[PDB]
DNA sequence: TGCATGCATGCATGCATGCATGCATGCATGCATGCATGCATGCATGCATGCATGCATGCATG
DNA sequence: CATGCATGCATGCATGCATGCATGCATGCATGCATGCATGCATGCATGCATGCATGCATGCA
């Protein structure tokens, strides 16, 4: 029987749980969906866990005492509130855990300065996920069959990790020969099991000082929380700092620590991981539906992406289209056909070449800036594991591996050696990377979009000598890149005037609306080619072979594959489902300025 | 381990109301038991006799004139052992202490308790001098003296005794209340 | 959670508990009465335990398996049936124990031959109650108050006696200084307690062999079963033979035994204890009410009590009246006035003197046959205790003490020495016994009825010499006895004829109906004297003083006190409430034949 | 000569006196066990020597 | 007098060796704790002594 203390934490929180009805409809939708989830699985043929997000908002405006008690000694208020919450689950119609979401300036400190203070409290820690261990299940409930009596039995096992209170440990040996001497034949399947995982978290390098030895702690996960993180991200972790173990006083330092009762939140980096958690309201999409009913919004989106840069109209138009990415149609039992678009630009220095690059990085999603050399692990993983648990070989995902469904920013492309350029033919064309070293030959997938930037060989001689061999690049790399933009050094006065007041007003519709409009178009706007799309480009591509060869070079059928992608990405902008001839009229003009 | 139980028995307001009944009683010149306590302070008597009837008379009196009294007859009737000293420390709050100059032939017990009364206060007078002499309203200045000095306990110097007294059925005949304490019961009837 | 075994014993017995509705109305009457018992105690001013008798009948005609399992291993079927019974108590509106009444020829053996066989079974044992120990309460639940926190707590303690299953013992020290350092001030009253008792049972002396050393075992009682037996009775005990304790295998014989889970049934002896458990139906009392409406039933009851004895009509009439016992009216703050009647008879031998005595014993209730000497403890207790628990003096109730509200049968009264005759004046007149030895002076109560039998001094000379001093008894003993019957040795032929065919038909309305009619009249038939009762006996008693003294002697006012008793007991026979003159007309004739 | 009365004598019912018996308890002796030390083992990690790449030079070219 | 080719030299990185550094297995050594026994204290049972009482016998009386 519980005491008076235990029920009072219940009834006070039950008073709060009756205070706000927003969480009532939450658990209602949990139960109805999982009922309907089992309803469709068991009627025609003849997943979700139990936790609800509670903010750290309302407890301050309800009970400042119950506010305070959690933030110091959480080991008294967490069990009865859950017991009261499992009461609500049983009354309105299994752990039924919680979140404790909420921002607080109390204990959001660095893990670097965490030790020996604020022990047995609840601390919010962020940092780097590294050296993720293996996923193991845990034994809980054993099932045994006795032969002659013909009945089953019952036996449980517990550990100190889950319970959060120091209870008297009672170990029990795994049973054999129980009562009279019948053999306890073991069974499985009905014996229950729950997965288990432990990981280490390094602190933030951007928060770190200049150079010192980093120090870290460990986090053990729970059943529905196993394996949400790959090693190498930025994740906020909210849990309770608990120290277990007999600290060396049995028979030189004990009291090793850990953090349990946890919730895991991956957060966006500058250049790592997902940023697609941005919501869309009905108020949001109604603005998009009001926006997409126009006739000239491609121009407005073109002029939008030069917030501080004069000119370069047709360059910006393609930068919309690469983030559209084209359509992907993998053939039936054949191969995929590549859909993304890769562009290199060239021009004289101090002409907004480096004023373009981070704008491509920050506006887009899942981008990696690759600068200078890319030696030994950018396109590769290098398989260097000396794992102390067992002699084996695993991988550490390189940047080209990591930038899948994304953008790779290549800076100073001409300074790259020929070594990694072998891999670029493999990456840009077959969309796969196969690594075959003596441990394990492998094969993986990476379909990144690529923008690189190279200089001329000597001087600013961009137009003087000849258009051929201003770069002196290998021949297939011409065929790898789709459009090759040449930026001139035109000296004028009217053009200088447009430079003049632009920079002067600089030092004295929007971007966050834009990426909502971008990521919405990915999952519902892919179009399909129509009959009108053939008749123009058949006439047009013959002109591309018959007369462009009298001016420049080369013309491959791979160029016609890009002609499909340009009309494809243009239909994504208008969010049409068919493909119009006007999309080709846009796409035909894009080759003329890029080349002639 | 070792849980807790709440029960309707209180110790707080019962101690408050028992102070008032120990002060406010006029019926049977001035207050009854303070004149008795002054007779105890006269140092000529060793017993304190408490009935249950004036309690019940007071408990009749408070409901008829005021809103509500906590029940105190059946409160004492249940446990009855904690009511010895928790009642008796409220007695030492109010006392006409110097009411007679001490006799030279009074009691050899009396001269010892007069010391421990005085040795308490002279030790109390020392510590309040040092603290005001080393500064950096005086209730906290009084409060610092309270916890920094070992003293004689007030349980150690009492000199008197207290015996309870059961209620007759006679007033219980007028108003029936918890009159279960006074029946001619047998040792065989002692379950 | 219980297993499948535990609920199956429940549901099978719940099937039996739903089978027979006789026990349903039993527990119903238990709950309604105790509700009404608390209702009258708590409405104007402003006991019964929980066990129900179940026979050993119906289990054989319902489940022979569940029959068998109880009779061998009771430690598996007793707990779930009670749990199912407490379910019935809670469903229709605390242990709620049972009885297990029932006769079985399986294990009704002597305790003399009980040891080392049938251990851990249920055995029914009868025998002698001796050396009853002291009644002690047992501590169960401790209550503690902490000063500064101002809350109570909770703590229990258990022992191996109650649970009937060998559970892992977990001793707990009595608590002090629990959590932080607040003093655990003890409390009482709300701390619960249950009484406790242990006794020893010697076997039956009538079942015992001629002479050997008796051997015995022990029985520990329970809460509602403390102190039902005085030491010195014959009691059936039904319980379970359990052996506890570590039998010497820790570090010369252990395994001491006892019997728990018990029900206690005192049974009638030949000359000890109560026989008033005889029921009365409505069919029974209707026969009595049909019987009492007559006019001559005193004659029929007079002739009934000589089943094999010829004659002695007026002698038998008084033997009805002694068992009536007269009325008792203790005065207001004075003394009691004695109501019973004591008779001595005398006559020549072989004249049905010894043919009367056991008929007085067996028909009556709570009689003690006292023969020959009565030295040192018949009228006394002698206070001989050398009790090993503490130096003290207690009593062993003697026969005159033990025969309270009963009959004392004195055989061969003349052979008694003058020593105990001192006590007879104390017993017969003041109805009390005071024993004052150097340990403790005492005073007790005994209001026995007395029949004695003495012989003549020499020969059969009952009429020859003189009516005075045929006995040569002390003078007050004439005044002690009420009627003095003289049986002659009349030699005839017509009288011999009535002797002749009587004994001949002997060797070739009822008694059990009679004692029902007797014990019914005790609690509701006492009468009260009327005006007509004065006028006859005032005229009559003057004749008793004026003319009987011219014939015999003595006449005291004590004789008039017997004249009240005779009219009193006669009204008990007719079950009238007033007193009629005819009762005195009977009572007046009774003195004439007794004396003249 | 027969009978009632007083006197001498054995009996076993309570007080001193002797001894056997049962129960509580502090201490000296034996045994299970933690602890220091070094080992065979298993596996991660630094390092230096020779080859392909970058740049200077002599020769040829026009 | 102004470029292109063959020739020779300087130099940074891949890795299969030697060696230091974490878990189990084993063995010798010294500290501490449960416990049966010698001892002492408390208690109940049995015999000799004082004796009131019942009984047999000596005694005088009608
Ligand atoms: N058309 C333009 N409008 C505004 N600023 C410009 C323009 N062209 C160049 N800039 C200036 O040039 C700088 C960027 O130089 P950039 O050409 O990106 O570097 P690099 O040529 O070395 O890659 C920016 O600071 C920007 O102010
Ligand atoms: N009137 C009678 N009728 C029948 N039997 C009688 C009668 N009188 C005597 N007896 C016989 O007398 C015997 C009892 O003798 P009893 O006089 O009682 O013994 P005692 O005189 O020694 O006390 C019985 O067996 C019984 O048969």
């Amino acid at each position: 029987a519980p005491d008076a203390v235990f029920g009072d934490r219940v009834r006070r929180f039950q008073e709060f749980l009756d205070t706000f009805t927003s969480y009532r409809d939450s658990v209602r939708s949990i139960q109805v969906y999982n009922s309907n989830n089992a309803a469709n699985y068991n009627d025609d043929q003849d997943i979700l866990p139990h936790r609800i997000i509670i903010s750290l908002d309302d407890l301050r405006e309800f009970d400042r005492s119950f506010w305070s008690g959690i933030l110091v000694e959480p080991a008294y208020f967490i069990p009865p509130a859950e017991k009261a919450l499992t009461d609500l689950a049983d009354s309105m119609d299994h752990p039924w855990k919680l979140s404790f979401k909420g921002s607080f300036g109390a204990h959001a400190l660095s893990p670097r300065t965490l030790t020996a203070q604020h022990l047995n409290k609840l601390v919010s820690v962020e940092g780097i996920v590294t050296k993720t261990s293996l996923v193991r299940p845990k034994l809980i409930r054993s099932v045994h069959y006795a032969a002659k009596t013909g009945r089953f039995h019952y036996r449980d096992y517990t550990d100190a990790t889950t319970t959060l209170t120091t209870r008297i440990p009672t170990p029990a040996i795994y049973p054999t020969e129980d009562t009279e001497g019948n053999k306890l034949t073991t069974e499985y399947g009905y014996s229950t099991f729950i997965d288990h995982q432990r990981i280490t978290v390094q602190e933030m390098p951007e928060m770190a000082p200049a150079g010192q030895l980093p120090r870290s702690i460990d986090v053990i996960l729970d059943d529905d929380l196993v394996d949400k993180t790959k090693p190498g991200d930025r994740v906020n972790v909210v849990g309770v700092f608990k120290s277990l173990g007999a600290g060396g006083m049995n028979q030189l330092i004990g009291f090793k620590t850990l953090i349990l009762g946890n919730t895991v939140y991956p957060l966006h980096a500058r250049s790592t991981g997902v940023a697609a958690r941005q919501m869309l309201t009905d108020f949001d999409i109604r603005n998009i539906n009001k926006l997409s009913k126009k006739k000239d919004i491609f121009d407005i989106l073109s002029q939008s992406l030069a917030p501080s840069i004069y000119g370069h109209d047709h360059i910006k138009k393609a930068i919309l289209l690469m983030l559209m990415g084209g359509v992907e149609k993998n053939l039936e039992n054949g191969s995929h056909l590549r859909g993304d678009i890769n562009i290199l630009m060239v021009g004289d220095p101090s002409t907004a070449k480096s004023q373009l690059l981070r704008f491509v990085l920050n506006t887009a999603s899942l981008a990696i800036a690759t600068t200078g050399r890319g030696s030994s692990g950018v396109g590769l993983t290098a398989a260097v594991t000396t794992d102390r648990e067992t002699g084996e070989r695993r991988l550490e995902a390189g940047a080209m591996v990591l930038a899948d469904r994304g953008v790779v920013c290549i800076d100073e492309f001409d300074k790259m050696t020929d070594v990694d350029r072998v891999a670029i033919h493999e990456v840009m064309e077959q969309q796969t990377v196969t690594i075959a070293k003596a441990g394990i030959h492998t094969t993986l997938n990476a379909r990144c979009s690529v923008i690189a930037a190279a200089n001329p060989v000597f001087g600013q001689y961009d137009v003087n000598r000849d258009p051929h061999q201003n770069i002196a690049l290998p021949d297939s790399l011409l065929s790898r890149f789709d459009l090759l933009f040449v930026v001139t050094d035109d000296i004028n006065e009217i053009r200088d005037r447009s430079i003049s007041e632009h920079v002067l007003r600089t030092h004295r519709v929007t971007i966050p609306f834009l990426r909502k409009y971008v990521q919405y178009a990915k999952e519902r706007v892919i179009p399909q080619l129509t009959q009108e799309a053939i008749n123009v480009i058949v006439k047009n591509y013959t002109d591309l072979r018959n007369d462009d060869n009298t001016k420049k070079s080369p013309i491959t059928a791979r160029t016609l594959e890009t002609l499909i992608r340009l009309a494809t990405a243009h239909a994504k902008v208008r969010l049409s489902k068919t493909v119009n001839k006007v999309d080709a009229k846009v796409a035909a003009n894009l080759l003329r300025f890029a080349l002639l | 381990a070792l849980p807790s139980i709440q029960l309707p028995v209180d110790y707080n307001n019962l101690f408050n109301e028992i102070t008032d009944f120990l002060v406010t009683f006029k019926q049977d010149k001035g207050p009854k038991y303070m004149a008795m306590l002054q007779k105890v302070a006269n140092r000529e008597l060793n017993s304190v006799i408490i009935d249950l009837d004036d309690i019940l008379q007071y408990q009749n009196e408070k409901f008829l004139q005021g809103t509500q009294a906590d029940d105190l007859v059946s409160a004492i009737q249940q446990n009855a052992n904690h009511f010895t000293e928790l009642f008796c420390r409220a007695i030492d709050n109010n006392m006409p202490l110097p009411t007679k100059e001490i006799d030279y032939k009074d009691d050899v017990l009396d001269v010892i308790l007069n010391q421990r009364r005085l040795r308490n206060e002279r030790m109390l007078s020392d510590r309040t001098n040092e603290i005001r002499s080393e500064n950096l309203m005086n209730d906290a200045l009084r409060e610092v003296v309270e916890d920094e000095t070992e003293l004689f306990p007030p349980n150690l110097t009492r000199r008197y005794f207290l015996y309870f007294k059961p209620l007759s059925q006679n007033c219980a005949r007028r108003y029936r209340k918890k009159a279960i304490s006074s029946k001619p019961l047998s040792v065989r009837q002692i379950k």
